[PDB]
């Protein structure tokens, strides 16, 4: 080959390969080339520097020179060609302004959000409304006592987080003003977070999942009521011993690397951070506990009208219009403070402002009581994706497979056991029976689609073997009913 | 369009 | 910065 084209880092022409891709950056001083992963830059920096000085230079040349902030109202704040374009919703200019009028956004009705003082009052109100099987409104619980939600004692902060997870642990982080996600070392984030006075750019990570860290996973957990209704938790129980063995004896075992891991997240964001409107992936529900700081959520109920506005909003090229302004007064304001907890059921559209540096623990989960709404959000996502192109990692992992597994391992078993007696399921398991029908119908559609345009882990043949068995037991039970 | 969002 | 991919 040719020497000039050898990476001055790993000293090779081809990198070994988080993921380098096949990308290089050149030093503006010595002109040698480095693979991105060999340059000493982290992904969040790939676009910041107008002049890059490699580590070999930079004692004798100085730090890399970053682009000038030419257009604070654009995601491309560094591009002169955009100076004259419109103010974009995520931008620094936009957020400054939005901060001065955000408190005019109206408060919710009692139909939309129920505020309660503690988990005991939450429990009573939750039950008045039909519980999880009929969960439709958001709850804000001022004091976590009664929720059975394991959390770290105050005094716990970002410092303990980086110590437990490790300095080099990489988290996907939001570059607020750019409205994009890049990788950043936990140590790098902490450094920027500590420099309270100098913040050219704001960062906010939402995506630090720690259910696989043996220390962290005991320090912050979902409320008990959530662990009890979580579909993922039902399928990959964290059991041991004979429970686990039986889990193996039945073919109910599932690979740890197949598990959707979205139930234990830590979030940390700088004051002035803004996350724009979205519905959480798979239409999952959310528990959200503020350890430190403050959050302002802007929320809209999951109605067909709101979804149509939202779907249009997401597929439109436009970037200058705040969803709240085209949503016909649907958007409501709810402030959440330190120690307080938000519980959001499937489908709620929401954005969030971070008025103050914050540390949050939360998680996403699916449950039978919101099965219909979850499927409705799946359709919404699928429609949006037909338009714009997105990345898999912003969606619910193994969404479809989870349902095959849940139908096979959970619901089929229950309808079969019911069927083997006279048991009319409507007596002690009406909810199980209605969930089965809803899931079945949605799965029929998935089969039909697969037979039309082929597959994309579970062979087509296996799926078909599950469906026939489900149809059978379902028909058996409805005869037991018509009787 | 859809990059600034929760990642798994 | 000046970049390339291969
Ligand atoms: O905290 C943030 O700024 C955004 N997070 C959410 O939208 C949520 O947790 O469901
Ligand atoms: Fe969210
Ligand atoms: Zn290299
Ligand atoms: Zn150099």
């Amino acid at each position: 080959p040719k020497e000039s084209d050898r990476c001055g880092g790993c000293g090779k022409f081809t990198h070994e390969d988080k993921k380098n891709d096949f990308q290089w950056i050149g030093c503006d001083s010595c002109q040698t080339w480095y693979h991105f992963l060999c340059s000493g830059l982290e992904q969040f920096e790939y676009y910041l520097y107008e002049k890059f000085f490699c580590p070999k230079c930079v004692p004798h040349t100085g730090h890399s020179i970053r682009y000038k902030v030419v257009a604070p109202h654009r995601y491309r704040w560094y591009s002169p060609n955009e100076k004259h374009l419109g103010i974009e919703v995520g931008s620094k200019t936009w957020i400054e302004d939005f901060i001065t009028r955000e408190n005019t956004v109206p408060s919710p009705t009692d139909d939309e959000v129920c505020i309660v003082e503690d988990g005991y009052e939450f429990r009573r109100e939750f039950e008045k409304l039909g519980g999880a099987d009929n969960w439709g409104k958001v709850f804000m619980v001022k004091d976590m006592d009664g929720l059975n939600m394991t959390m770290p004692k105050p005094g716990f902060d970002l410092e303990d987080v980086v110590k437990i997870m490790g300095s080099d642990y990489e988290v996907d982080t939001i570059d607020v003003y750019n409205q994009s996600t890049y990788s950043m070392k936990l140590d790098t984030f902490r450094k920027l977070f500590r420099d309270t006075k100098n913040r050219p750019l704001l960062y906010n990570f939402l995506s630090l999942e720690f259910s696989d860290n043996n220390e962290m996973k005991e320090i912050a957990k979902p409320p008990r009521f959530v662990q009890e209704i979580s579909m993922v938790n039902r399928l990959w129980p964290d059991v041991s011993g004979a429970e686990y063995i039986k889990l193996l004896q039945r073919e109910e075992y599932l690979p740890e690397d197949q598990r959707p891991k979205v139930e234990q997240f830590c979030l940390a964001g700088m004051a002035g951070s803004y996350t724009d409107f979205h519905v959480d992936f798979g239409g999952s529900s959310v528990y959200y506990h503020i350890l430190k700081g403050e959050k302002i959520f802007y929320i809209a109920a999951p109605t067909e009208q709101n979804f149509a506005a939202y779907q249009a909003h997401e597929t439109s090229p436009d970037t200058t219009t705040w969803f709240g302004d085209i949503a016909n007064g649907a958007v409501k304001r709810v402030v959440i403070k330190e120690g307080q907890t938000l519980l959001i059921p499937a489908g709620w559209i929401h954005a969030v402002l971070t008025p103050v540096d914050s540390l949050v623990f939360g998680g996403n989960f699916l449950h039978l009581g919101n099965l219909e709404m979850q499927m409705r959000v799946y359709h919404l996502e699928n429609a949006i994706r037909k338009e714009i192109r997105s990345e898999e990692k912003f969606y619910f992992p193994n969404f479809e497979l989870l349902h095959w597994m849940y139908m096979r391992n959970v619901l089929l078993e229950k309808i079969t056991e019911a069927n083997q007696e006279g048991s009319d399921m409507r007596e002690q398991e009406k909810n199980i029976w209605t969930a089965s029908q809803i899931m079945k119908a949605e799965m029929e559609r998935w089969m039909d689609r697969e037979l039309r345009l082929g597959p994309e882990i579970l062979p087509t043949d296996d799926k078909n073997k599950i469906m026939i068995s489900v149809r059978k037991q379902i028909e058996i039970q409805t005869k037991i009913q018509n009787a | 369009k859809q990059t600034a969002r929760k990642s798994t």
